[PDB]
């Protein structure tokens, strides 16, 4: 049942997404990130790897609706 | 023409829920309706459909009535909501067709150039992937019969679609998914031998039955022609692998080496990191 | 007067036309009609759902055609069961499926035509498989402001329906409206074959046909080697030494269990040689 | 040959659906001449065109439908 | 006819039933490659022809009897050991 | 997280900028690409705390 | 007189909503294709089963869907001063 929940979060958010630019990490599990239009939003980061893929500045794909960091 | 078809569980239930209609009110025959197909390519796809009142007498086994007033106006109702959706043929739950079905298909050929009938199954039993698909063509015959209309079997495969898995895949909830890599392939190995060797035993028993009675089918020739394709290697005792023996373990070469090599490193990751982390918390707690 | 908690009995044949007519109108919102029978006050059943024409200019109350229903009900007479109409529904694929300004306008129009006319909404985007999604709501009379606003009894399904509370604007629309619980009467006859028909066609297509193999092992042994040395530098980073770096950090997962299943795949895939043959 | 009137009613009701397509556009477009046929991958043939907007967006829709591509230059 | 393989076949056995000289066994087996009844590549070192695929023709009452002997034999030998694989390995499935 | 993602799901959680505070209980909020909007209570952040 | 039924059925296919166009940038994987709409937002979306390998292209204009933003058909890109020239 937990592995079934792991398959869930592995799919999510799947597709589609929108390209954005990461600005900085304000705290853990959430950070501010800009979109392609340059819209800085408050977004919960994905809980798998919070370190090596976060980066000081990087181009990140954000969800179509939630604009989530994955 | 039509090579393969795609039948969705949504249109299939549209045959099943109508079995609850004529099932409680009776009486004879089966569920028969007009099939709404979708053709984006040579492969055929079916999304929705509509069930029509239908009756077939026994005596009088050739008597059948479609309702064209229900076939006409409701098509315009569905044409208005869905433009690409159109009737590709008819269907029924069988399980076994009758010779009268030549008249049902030939009457509706004015609507569509080729009507594809779909035999479905309301209660799944045996032996495998359910329902069926038939296409209407004319192969004449080799014996000299007049031009003969016999429905040829069409391979049918189930398919999915977006937004239709919401309630469908939720209601089951009892299946374990998938799980690829452990039980998924090994279960089918017990099934591919079961389902593979029972239809084997079922067909070889029918091939022996052809000697006693039932000739024709002669067939001809598809029975032995396709059997000899299976006979490229029989395989018979023992396996005739003298050339494939040293190659056999040679296929197990990389498999065993990747096993032992990686498992030794996986052990080095499992044993080391565990003893470290365990000795840390254990002795520093008290 | 007396009001009791209402329960929605849905048929699996009705649930299909919901999302299928909703997928056809995607992205735009459609306007449908619910079909069923009223058993009593505390329970309601929807035994059928039929498709209605989409509105490309936007949803309006004129989208529902009365002569369209008179001929549809006439077609239900020759059909096995000619049940009477009950209520309406509309899809909302473009957003979180909340009742819009048009949805409330057709409420008082349909609640005069039919007794209940329970509003049902659905959206494809919220989930894929393991969520019911959809939506359900019913208009409570705004003239009741003089009377009490807090029915019904049987707080079980009321408290569970109030949660999760589904964001905000949905509860912001709780003014003049109240939700209603949805349960599934047993389809298990067809629901048993629904799991059977889906998995039988999803297992190797015959369960035979699938038995990328060794070429994926060269790709696997790349993920069993090249990914290993980069993951095994971190235990060297665990030794500082000692100790100037932030601890603890657990680098064990998840690749170790991936290498476990990787060899489980290749060993049981090598068994295909000895299974099919003898 | 009397099916004409019942068939003539649906062209006016579809035109009534064009009359609700008459009222009313918030969008005005610029036209681009295009000829596109995609072999698959039985066959789907036709013609499509490119459509601009006054909001700076550029859309994609098949050749109109109603007025054909005989007129005019974009 | 034979279950073979016994795939690669020597020239003397072909030159027996076909009663052809060794110099003409070249055009013999290689022309059938163009006809399409056999795709087999010939091994010309030992002059042993190696057959591939096969061409089925007609059928006989003894061919059905020869089939039932070599057909079900592949069924009964595999299903035997197939239950043996299901015997021990089923405990890890659960 | 899935429940937290829902709160961030529909339109997404944005980042506003307060140019000035008003005595009318409404707080001016500026989005970077868009203009300067305004919103009222907001009972979590007090008016004098803005 | 069936031409009226043929003409109206063709207008029923016109009930299909139009899509949007954009310019392909790059591709992360097979399930994610970077595409830049004429407005300038950039999305990574999946694709349907009716397309081919010629759809990808090295930075050529494509037609994105209005729902999942998937590509339907590709067309040659021009800003078209030249016909005026
Ligand atoms: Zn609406």
């Amino acid at each position: 049942e937990f592995l079934h929940a792991q398959e869930e979060v592995k799919r999510i958010q799947s597709i589609p997404l929108v390209i954005g630019q990461f600005l900085e990490a304000v705290d853990q599990n959430t950070a501010i990130v800009g979109s392609t239009t340059g819209s800085n939003y408050y977004v919960r980061i994905l809980s798998t790897i919070d370190r090596e893929l976060l980066k000081p500045n990087a181009s990140v794909a954000l969800h179509k609706h939630s604009n989530a960091l994955v | 023409a039509v090579q393969k078809v795609v039948v969705h569980p949504l249109v299939l239930l549209s045959v099943v829920d109508h079995f609850n209609r004529i099932g409680k009110v009776g009486n004879q025959k089966r569920v028969v309706g007009v099939l709404l197909g979708s053709w984006q390519k040579k492969v055929l796809d079916v999304s929705n459909s509509f069930a029509v009142p239908f009756d077939e007498d026994d005596k009088d086994d050739s008597v059948w009535f479609l309702d064209h007033d229900y076939l006409e106006n409701m098509y315009g109702m569905f044409k208005k909501v869905n433009a690409r959706e159109r009737i590709v043929g008819w269907y029924h739950t069988g399980p076994k067709l009758h010779k009268n079905d030549i008249a049902i298909n030939e009457l509706m050929k004015r609507y569509c150039p080729n009507s594809v009938l779909v035999i479905i199954d309301v209660k799944p039993k045996d032996l495998g992937l359910p329902t069926e698909a038939y296409i209407s063509v004319e192969e004449v015959h080799d014996d000299g019969t007049p031009t003969s209309k016999t429905f040829e079997h069409v391979t049918s495969e189930i398919g999915a679609e977006e937004a239709e898995e919401v309630g469908v895949e939720h209601l089951l909830r009892d299946i374990k998914d998938t799980t690829v890599g452990t039980l998924s392939q090994r279960i089918t190995n017990q099934v591919h031998g079961l389902k593979g060797l029972n239809s084997k035993l079922l067909d070889i028993r029918s091939y022996l039955e052809k000697v006693a009675t039932g000739k024709l089918p002669i067939n001809h020739q598809i029975i032995y022609q396709l059997q000899d394709v299976f006979n490229l290697l029989p395989d018979v005792s023992l396996q005739e692998f003298v050339k494939a023996f040293y190659l056999k373990t040679n296929d197990q070469m990389v498999v065993v080496y990747l096993a032992s090599l990686i498992r030794s490193v996986v052990a080095l990751h499992n044993l080391i990191n565990n003893k470290i982390a365990n000795r840390d918390a254990e002795k520093k707690e008290g | 007067a007396v009001d009791t908690a209402e329960q929605v009995y849905i048929s699996s044949l009705a649930l299909l036309k919901m999302l299928k007519h909703g997928r056809a109108g995607v992205p735009m919102e459609v306007m449908g009609l619910m079909l069923g029978e009223f058993v009593d006050d505390y329970t309601v059943r929807v035994i059928d759902v039929f498709a209605m024409p989409q509105s490309g200019t936007g949803v309006s109350v004129e989208a529902v055609d009365p002569v369209f229903q008179a001929k549809m009900l006439d077609m239900l007479k020759q059909t096995g069961r000619p049940e009477m109409v009950v209520g309406w529904y509309h899809s909302h694929p473009g957003f979180g499926c909340w009742l819009s300004g048009v949805d409330i306008n057709t409420q008082q129009s349909f609640e005069a035509l039919s007794e209940r006319a329970v509003a049902v909404v659905v959206d494809p985007i919220q989930s894929v498989k393991g969520k019911v999604v959809i939506d359900a709501f019913r208009l409570i009379n705004a003239n009741m402001m003089v009377l009490g606003h807090e029915p019904r009894q049987t707080t079980s399904n009321l408290g569970h329906l109030n949660k999760p509370s589904i964001q905000a604007l949905i509860h912001g629309l709780n003014r003049h409206y109240y939700s209603i619980t949805i349960n599934y009467r047993k389809n298990e006859l067809e629901q048993k074959m629904l799991l059977n028909l889906h998995k039988k066609s999803w297992m190797e297509g015959l369960t035979l046909q699938d038995y990328v193999v060794k070429e994926m092992l060269e790709l696997a042994k790349n993920y069993n080697k090249a990914v290993e040395e980069e993951d095994k530098m971190t235990p060297e980073q665990l030794a500082i030494k000692n100790v100037g770096k932030q601890d603890p950090k657990r680098h064990l997962e998840e690749h170790v269990d991936v290498l476990m299943t990787s060899n489980i795949v290749q060993c049981l895939a090598a068994m295909l040689d000895t299974v099919v043959f003898k | 040959t009397h099916e004409l009137q019942a068939m003539k009613d649906k062209i006016k009701e579809n035109s009534e659906k064009i009359k609700v397509n008459k009222t009313l556009p918030y969008l005005v477009s610029n036209v681009i001449e295009l000829l596109d046929v995609d072999p698959n991958d039985s066959q789907r043939k036709g013609k499509c065109a490119v459509i601009k907007t006054s909001t700076r967006q550029t859309y994609f829709l098949p050749v109109i439908g109603l007025v054909d591509a005989e007129k005019l230059k974009p | 006819t034979r279950p073979a393989n016994h795939r690669q076949l020597t020239f003397e056995e072909i030159a027996k039933s076909a009663k052809i000289t060794v110099n003409e066994v070249e055009l013999l087996v290689m022309k059938a490659l163009s006809v399409g009844l056999v795709k087999g590549s010939i091994d010309e070192v030992d002059k042993r022809v190696h057959m591939t695929w096969v061409q089925p023709r007609v059928l006989d009452l003894q061919q059905i009897k020869g089939m039932k002997d070599r057909l079900e034999f592949w069924c009964t030998d595999v299903k035997s050991m197939e239950m043996l694989v299901e015997h021990q390995a089923h405990d890890i499935l659960t | 997280l899935r429940e937290e993602l829902q709160l961030l799901q529909e339109q997404g959680s944005y980042v506003g900028e307060v140019v000035r505070a008003m005595d009318k209980k409404k707080v001016l909020v500026k989005v970077h690409p868009e203009g300067k909007f305004v919103v009222d209570v907001d009972k979590n952040i007090d008016i004098n705390d803005v | 007189t069936k031409q009226y039924e043929k003409s109206e059925n063709d207008l029923k296919a016109l009930q299909s909503v139009g899509q949007i166009v954009g310019e392909v940038l790059k591709q992360l994987t097979e399930e994610k294709f970077i595409v830049k709409a004429t407005n300038g937002p950039r999305y990574v979306v999946g694709c349907r089963r009716q397309l081919d390998k010629s759809k990808l292209k090295p930075g050529t204009r494509v037609a994105l869907d209005m729902t999942t933003l998937t590509i339907m058909r590709y067309l040659p890109r021009e800003v078209d001063p030249l016909v005026y020239n």
